């Protein structure tokens, strides 16, 4: 349960930066729609920095150093 | 909301040894490690390391910095012990790392990097963990291979530091 | 004889302070029960989730079986 | 001291750089230098006399020094894309800090400062195992992480080692001295070719061994710290200084002897490639520690002319001064060069 | 490389030129050499623990033992030298 | 963070304490200053000092014991494993070996302290 | 909410150590026969406040320093790792619960002697500094030791928690399984603190603390409070350790009145026994350490590696 | 250089479970019990391809067989089972040795009913 | 033997009681019979999560239904 | 002279640490493993004199996982936009 719950909010979180990405970067010196950066395409695990960012900065902290000193 | 704390550690680890490699004398060395020492743990742990945080935070900073401080104070007596001098080049190499730390950190905007060194990249994000392992350290666990799989690597330290004790004491002459 | 046992007691009353308060303090600042045990980031990720989940941004409200009706 | 605790070391000594030979990771390969240095501090300073902890001391820091730098080497090696094994450094800066420390863990030519002070200070014995034993352990690296060499650097480093370290010893009369900067050369010859065909690395390097032992066992045999020694060991007993000298003109490279065979065959595979200008350049210099060598060879004759020969120093005693193979290697690094089809059983 | 790993580096190197460029006291060498040695703890351990590359974690153990007893050897031959003169 | 608070405060209160320890005494009503004193002559408190071997070993063979010590520490991590056979033998090795170290270091000359 | 926390932590271990020197004093006085300070206050409940602002107040007194730096550090370290040491006892609840824990405090414990050392140093007086490095000596020796009897006794635990420890602790009291190991720890407490036997002295003698209790005035009254603090702490840290009682959630108070009960008495058999024995001399007790304890605690340390796996009952990590 | 692509934000938005690590963790153990038909099926699926985002049609079942489960809880045995999470929820690691008494009564009125 | 033993034991007690916890607790680990209880019972405590494999064209074992017995089964652990 | 003993004799002594697709103490996949599988993968049975050449694609996405420089060099060039779109305003969805 926790896994698909998990996957899912990850996907969805990924597909919103995708768009907020698509309005912004809208102009002439096009890198095209959202693509991967690598040479060979398939699933590969987010970093954690391109899910949270752009995200008004107060749940990066909890998250990224979050854990470390506990609660 | 800073949240920069690893390299604002990371910084003050620099200044200690920057201002700190000059001055004639080991008495005021002791300080200015042990602060960066202590620093390190701040970054160690700020990655969450905690047990090797600790371990740096145990072994070198009691045992290392307790040893030299005690053979220094046993080895030169101080009467005067003052500003001294030589801090001239630390300072202006804190001017010079300060620029070039504010160069680092100025040209950071997309990757930074230096010209005699290896590459680098630079900017203002942080890659971090996630992926949960239950029950997991990740860490100490890691240490519990030392004892698993660490047979070879035990064996050669623990040797070579017996070693060091009949070195150590041959050299102190016991005969 | 007695003289020492009042400054042992004042010891005890000394040494009790602490313990009563930070134990009130996690039934109180942290809900009605005690405050979680992050130890391990299992156990973390599983409090992140209550949070969201929660609505409050709070692990303390716990929800509950009819949240989801 | 005591007679089991150097076996208890010198067997620990051998331990170390056996694993600086085996293990296929680097964190080992760094134990075992680190083992080299720790169990080598006892064998140099036996006796007590203060040039051997002064100069015992000047081989510590530099030795453990490059020992700390190689571990930086060996992160950088981590940061770029990495994993622990011996093989080609993934950095071309990881290669660059890791032949600046294999260069100080060897004399080379910005790093060889401390090896004539250090080989003068220490006794004989230490001083054998000093210029060879020890010598074993970063050939065997770098024969390893060759792939990865910017050739400019130990090009660089072995042309400056044969010409500062083998122009330097001249107005030295000392021994231990002259071993010494010998050694840097013979270095620049060996890290030369590295890059090209290793099998000669390991040939001038088993060629310099046997030298420097024939060498230091004899100034056993006779114990001599300067030339004056040399000449009045010529008026006690002529056959163990003509052994002395045959043995550095073997070390010079004449034709004729053993050491010869080193400088030839470097020449061969050194220039079947393309460039033919630096050879002549390292003979060039390889002639001046010839002549230099050669002067030493004037130290001695027969008619002499006056050397204040002195007296007393007619003996009736033979000496029972244990020495352990002397004819075996001296007449390996006379004779050898009547071989060498034999140089490919070494690789 | 992110930031952190050049600041570390920028300590390295501060080590180590105090190190080479200053011979008037022997324990400081002795000791610049030792922090550049923790500044070597910080790297491995930072490294590791950030790609979780975990039967690995030893490097910052064991690469601190030898950060000892070839340190205490290191003071143990301070000594031997100082009773040479002072 | 919360740890970190911990020792901001905790350092405060010590600095804060020190102060007030500094004001109050030379903060007091009257303080007065007249004394000499003389750093002066060797033979004071003792004289000189021969530094002696004994405490520096002692030093040192706690540096030697502190690494076996801390490269024993891990073990209650260690101590279950799916090897226990090889667990106990590098275990009972290990401390074992630095049981060796002292008992060398008990055989010779060494610690013995009347000297 | 945090800070009030923090408060309540540190406040009550400086009042507990003036009414501690009250119960020292007491003590020690009907041990000995006499009634100990009642014409302060009623039963001497006001001795502390006049040792305290009196004792503040006597003027700064002596010398050139040679070091501005050192001696305004050494206080302030002392006392930061005296207070910080508490942050990890469990209590009912650890006010900051730590995975590794007791290493922490194993640690900080290590890092307590540079302010003997720099104390010590600073004095400019050369007797001073030799008796500082003597006294560095003695507390070292006994940071080996100590640490490997934590690194056996937590091998019943399976993890540093320290909160686990209560857990282990509800069946029965960790000194049955061993007693031997934590009488070695008993006088391994009272090791560093230097309570006799171990103290060095006045009169004649070694007299560390000749310069050391008397240099620094008001921070004498610092190195005065964390010495005892830190008494405190390694009764308390005893209690934790070797024994403790039921945790009954929803009343954590009886859990803590029990415990400090305990605590309390432990603190006062260390003054009576310092009120007991005479001293050893200084290599008597040096050697006595590197003789015997720590060969013994070798032995019983590889038999608690061994022993757990024998009975097949090792330590549940959790 | 090649382009990823991500499901349609409609493609995700299926169901939820909402509630407390607490009683998920109980609760969890009785459904892993009867439930895991298609839960470890799923394990095998995204394990086995590995692509989350490939396989997320599965999470859906599983999500839905765990929203049943809490489903009967609901309707069969309620009170019973809040005060079992309620007691397990006072935590401190939420340990299955604190409150036994409605474990076994928890079971209790499981297996007397369901 | 017999008096060497009554000697050290007569001088330093510490010391032979340090030999005789060692000696036995080196050799104890072996002969005891508890001993694979111990790792047994450290093999049964997962800390991964069991991933099914593709059933269909194997040999049965290990069954589907957690209820199903075919698997390994610690019960010797439930009462022991 | 690199001897190679611990094939000879059958042992592995470093084997066991050297890389990051090894059996872990209770496995967890590295943070890169997959990469390092693909690696080696394409470069185990060559001499690296031509898998530097051949393997040169695959590594380089090694590297793109390991050092994250394109990628973090990437998401820059976002907020490098965001930054002088803050003036022209491009509001926000989140809450
Ligand atoms: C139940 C309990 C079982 C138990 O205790 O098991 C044993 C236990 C580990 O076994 P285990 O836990 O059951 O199983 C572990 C697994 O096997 C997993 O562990 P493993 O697979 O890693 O096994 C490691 C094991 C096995 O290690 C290996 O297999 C590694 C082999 C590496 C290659 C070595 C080649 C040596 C060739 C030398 C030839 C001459 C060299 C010089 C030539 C040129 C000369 C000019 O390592 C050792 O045994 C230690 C290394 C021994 C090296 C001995 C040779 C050293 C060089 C000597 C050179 C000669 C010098 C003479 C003096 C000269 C003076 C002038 O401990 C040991 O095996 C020994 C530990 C203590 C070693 C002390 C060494 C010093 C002794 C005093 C001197
Ligand atoms: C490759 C092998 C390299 C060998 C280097 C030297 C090893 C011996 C070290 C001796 C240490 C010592 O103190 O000796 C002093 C003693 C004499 O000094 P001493 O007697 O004053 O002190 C010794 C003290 N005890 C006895 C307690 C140890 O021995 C010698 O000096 C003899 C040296 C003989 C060197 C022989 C070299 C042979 C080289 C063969 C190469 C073959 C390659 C083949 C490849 C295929
Ligand atoms: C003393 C505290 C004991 C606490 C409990 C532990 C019990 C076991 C303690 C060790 C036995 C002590 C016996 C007394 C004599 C010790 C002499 C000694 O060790 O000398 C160093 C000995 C020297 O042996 P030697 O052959 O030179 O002869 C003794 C010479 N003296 C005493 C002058 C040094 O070195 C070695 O044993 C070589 C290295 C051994 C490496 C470790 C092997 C461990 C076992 C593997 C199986
Ligand atoms: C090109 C190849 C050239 C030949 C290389 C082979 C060398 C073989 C060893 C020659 C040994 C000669 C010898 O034994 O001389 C005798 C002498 C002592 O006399 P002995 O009969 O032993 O009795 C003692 C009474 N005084 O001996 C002594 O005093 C010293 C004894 C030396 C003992 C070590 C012998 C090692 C033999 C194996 C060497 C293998 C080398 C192979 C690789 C060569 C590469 C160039
Ligand atoms: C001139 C001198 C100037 C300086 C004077 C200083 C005076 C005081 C010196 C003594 C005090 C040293 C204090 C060291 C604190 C170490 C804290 C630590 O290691 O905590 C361990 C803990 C581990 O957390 P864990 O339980 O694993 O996980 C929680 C749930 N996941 O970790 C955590 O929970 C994470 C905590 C991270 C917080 C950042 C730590 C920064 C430390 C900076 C130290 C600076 C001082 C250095 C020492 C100087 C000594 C002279």
């Amino acid at each position: 349960l926790l896994q698909a719950e998990k996957d899912r909010r990850v996907l969805q979180m990924l597909r919103e930066n995708l768009e907020e990405e698509a309005t912004i970067m809208k102009d002439v010196p096009g890198w095209k729609v959202g693509e991967s950066v690598f040479h060979t395409t398939r699933w590969v695990t987010p970093m954690m920095g391109e899910l949270y960012g752009l995200r008004t900065g107060e749940e990066i902290l909890s998250s990224t150093y979050g854990f470390i000193w506990y609660t | 909301m800073m949240t920069y704390i690893v390299f604002i550690l990371s910084i003050i680890f620099v200044m200690g040894f920057v201002g700190f490699s000059s001055k004639p004398s080991p008495i005021y060395g002791g300080l200015g490690l042990i602060v960066s020492g202590g620093v390190g743990c701040g970054i160690v742990l700020n990655f969450g390391g905690s047990f090797l945080g600790l371990m740096v935070f145990l072994i070198y900073l009691g045992g290392m910095m307790v040893v030299f401080g005690y053979t220094t104070a046993m080895a030169t007596e101080q009467y005067p012990e003052v500003w001294v001098s030589n801090k001239v080049v630390l300072g202006t190499f804190i001017t010079g790392l300060l620029m070039e730390f504010l160069m680092v950190y100025y040209v950071l905007k997309d990757k930074e990097v230096e010209i005699v060194f290896k590459f680098n990249g630079m900017g203002d994000w942080v890659i971090y963990d996630t992926g949960d392992s239950g029950f997991f350290s990740e860490e100490a666990m890691g240490i519990a291979a030392l004892y698993s799989y660490g047979t070879w690597l035990v064996i050669v330290t623990g040797w070579s530091l017996l070693i060091g004790v009949v070195v150590i004491m041959e050299i102190t002459r016991g005969n | 004889w007695f003289e020492v046992l009042p400054g042992i007691a004042v010891m005890g009353v000394c040494l009790f302070i602490p313990g009563m308060a930070t134990a009130r303090i996690h039934r109180f600042s942290n809900g009605g029960r005690e405050k979680r045990v992050a130890h391990y980031s299992y156990q973390w990720y599983l409090m992140e989730r209550d949070r969201r989940v929660s609505g409050v941004n709070r692990y303390y409200v716990s929800k509950g079986l009819e949240n989801i009706d | 001291m005591n007679p089991i605790i150097l076996i208890i070391i010198l067997m620990t000594v051998m331990l170390g750089t056996i694993i600086v030979m085996i293990s296929t990771h680097w964190l080992l390969i760094w134990i075992g230098f680190e083992m080299n240095m720790l169990a080598i501090i006892p064998i140099m300073m036996k006796k007590h006399n203060p040039r051997a902890t002064e100069a015992s001391t000047k081989y510590f820091l530099t030795q453990s020094t490059a020992s700390m730098l190689l571990m930086m080497a060996i992160i950088i090696n981590l940061m770029f894309s990495g994993q622990w094994t011996v093989m080609k450094l993934f950095n071309p800066m990881a290669s660059m800090l890791m032949t600046m420390a294999l260069a100080m863990k060897l004399g080379m030519a910005p790093f060889h400062f401390w090896v004539p002070e250090v080989t003068q200070g220490i006794p004989l014995s230490s001083g054998l195992i000093l210029l060879t034993w020890q010598k074993l352990a970063p050939m065997s690296v770098l024969y390893q992480i060759l792939p990865s060499i910017n050739l400019d650097l130990i090009l660089t480093l072995s042309i400056l080692s044969i010409t500062i370290g083998g122009w330097g010893g001249l107005n030295q009369t000392q021994l231990r001295k002259i071993m010494a900067y010998s050694s840097i050369a013979h270095m620049g010859w060996m890290t030369a070719v590295l890059l090209y065909n290793p099998t000669m690395t390991l040939l001038n390097l088993i060629i310099y061994i046997i030298m420097t032992s024939t060498m230091f066992t004899l100034f056993m045999a006779n114990s001599t710290t300067t030339t004056l020694s040399l000449s009045h060991t010529w008026n006690k007993a002529p056959i163990m200084t003509i052994l002395v000298l045959i043995t550095l003109l073997s070390m010079g490279g004449l034709p004729p002897l053993s050491g010869f065979m080193p400088k030839w065959m470097i020449i061969q595979e050194m220039t079947k490639n393309d460039s033919i200008i630096l050879p002549t350049l390292m003979a060039i210099t390889a002639l001046l520690n010839l002549y230099f060598y050669m002067r030493l060879t004037y130290s001695t004759a027969l008619t002499m002319f006056p050397s204040t020969n002195n007296m007393k120093m007619k003996w009736q005693f033979p000496t029972t001064k244990r020495m352990t193979l002397l004819p075996t290697m001296t007449v390996l690094s006379t004779m050898l060069l009547p071989l060498t089809p034999i140089l490919s059983i070494l690789e | 490389m992110s930031l952190v790993y050049m600041n570390i580096m920028m300590a390295f190197t501060v080590s180590l030129t105090g190190l080479l460029m200053y011979r008037s006291h022997l324990m400081s060498s002795l000791l610049c050499l030792e922090g550049m040695m923790l500044s070597l703890f910080i790297l491995a351990t930072l490294m590791i623990l950030n790609s979780h590359f975990t039967l690995a974690s030893m490097m910052p153990i064991i690469l601190l033992v030898f950060a000892a007893c070839e340190a205490a050897l290191g003071l143990s031959l301070l000594v031997m030298v100082s009773n040479t003169y002072g | 963070m919360n740890l970190m608070i911990t020792l901001l405060t905790n350092f405060t209160l010590a600095t804060l304490l020190v102060t007030i320890a500094f004001w109050l005494p030379q903060l007091n009503v009257y303080s007065e200053k007249t004394s000499p004193y003389e750093c002066g002559f060797d033979p004071m408190g003792s004289a000189r000092l021969p530094f002696s071997m004994k405490f520096f070993l002692v030093a040192i063979t706690f540096l030697l014991f502190d690494l076996e010590i801390a490269l024993l520490l891990p073990l209650p991590w260690a101590s279950q494993t799916t090897n226990l056979n090889t667990m106990l033998t590098m275990a009972l090795l290990l401390i074992f070996l630095l049981a060796v170290s002292l008992a060398y270091e008990w055989t010779q000359k060494g610690l013995e302290w009347t000297e | 909410m945090f800070m009030i926390n923090v408060l309540t932590l540190i406040i009550p271990i400086l009042l507990a150590v003036a009414f501690l020197t009250l119960v020292e004093r007491k003590v020690l006085g009907y041990m000995q026969f006499r009634k100990g300070p009642n014409v302060v206050g009623p039963y001497g409940l006001l001795q502390p406040i006049a040792d305290a602002i009196k004792l503040f107040i006597k003027e700064p007194l002596r010398p050139a320093t040679s070091s501005i730096s050192m001696f305004i550090l050494a206080p302030i370290l002392a006392l930061t790792l005296a207070l910080t040491m508490w942050i990890p006892l469990p209590m009912p609840y650890p006010l900051i619960n730590m995975n590794l824990g007791v290493l922490f405090m194993l640690a900080m414990s290590s890092l307590a002697v540079y302010s003997i050392l720099w104390s010590g140093w600073a004095s400019n007086s050369k007797y001073a500094l030799i008796g500082a490095l003597r006294a560095v000596a003695q507390t070292i020796s006994y940071e080996v030791t100590l640490a490997i009897i934590l690194l056996s006794v937590l091998l019943m635990n399976g993890s540093f928690t320290l909160s686990t420890l209560i857990i282990t602790q509800e069946q029965v009291w960790l000194i049955f399984p061993a007693w031997p190991l934590a009488m070695m720890w008993f006088i391994s407490t009272l090791a560093e603190t230097n309570r006799a036997p171990f103290d060095l002295t006045e009169g004649e003698s070694e007299l560390v603390s000749g310069f050391n209790v008397e240099y620094a005035a008001g921070p004498f009254a610092l190195f005065f409070m964390a010495e005892y603090a830190n008494i405190i702490m390694m009764n308390i840290f005893t209690t934790t350790l070797f024994l403790g009682a039921f945790h009954n959630p929803y009343m954590p108070e009886l859990y803590t009145i029990n415990f400090t009960i305990k605590s309390l008495l432990l603190s006062i058999t260390f003054l009576w026994i310092r009120a007991s024995y005479p001293r050893f001399r200084y290599d008597q007790l040096m050697h006595l350490l590197w003789k015997n304890f720590l060969p013994l605690t070798l032995a019983l340390c590889m038999w608690h590696v061994s022993l757990p796996i024998l009975l097949s009952s090792i330590p549940p990590q959790t | 250089p090649g382009i990823v692509e991500l499901p349609s934000l409609e493609d995700l938005k299926v169901q939820e479970v909402k509630v407390s690590s607490s009683v998920l963790k109980a609760a969890a153990h009785h459904y892993g019990a009867q439930c895991d038909k298609p839960n470890k099926e799923f394990m095998l699926c995204r394990w086995e391809e590995k692509d989350p985002r490939r396989c997320l049609e599965e999470g859906k079942l599983v999500n839905q067989c765990a929203l049943e489960f809490f489903r009967q809880i609901k309707r069969h045995c309620a009170e019973p089972f809040t005060e079992y999470w309620t007691c397990i929820d006072y935590s401190g690691l939420q340990l299955f040795r604190r409150c036994r008494k409605e474990q076994a009564q928890f079971d209790k009125c499981v297996l007397d009913k369901l | 033997v017999a008096a060497f033993l009554k000697n050290v034991w007569a001088k330093e007690p510490v010391l032979v009681a340090s030999f005789a916890i060692a000696g036995l607790a080196v050799i104890l680990p072996t002969l005891s019979p508890y001993t694979k209880y111990s790792l047994m019972i450290n093999r049964a405590t997962p800390y991964n999560y069991p991933v099914p494999l593709r059933d269909d064209g194997n040999m049965p074992d290990v069954p589907s239904h957690p209820q199903d017995p075919q698997g390994p089964s610690l019960e010797w652990l439930k009462r022991l | 002279p690199f001897f190679d003993v611990q094939k000879k004799l059958g042992v592995d002594l470093d084997h066991w640490m050297t890389i990051q697709s090894a059996e872990q103490p209770h496995r967890i996949p590295a943070r890169c493993h997959a990469f390092e599988k693909e690696w080696i993968e394409c470069a185990h049975g060559i001499g690296s004199i031509r898998a530097e050449k051949e393997c040169k694609i695959e590594f380089e996405d090694f590297r793109e996982c390991l050092l994250r420089q394109k990628t973090m060099k990437r998401l820059n060039a976002i907020k490098r936009q965001r930054d002088k779109l803050i003036k022209e305003g491009k509001y926000t969805p989140p809450p």
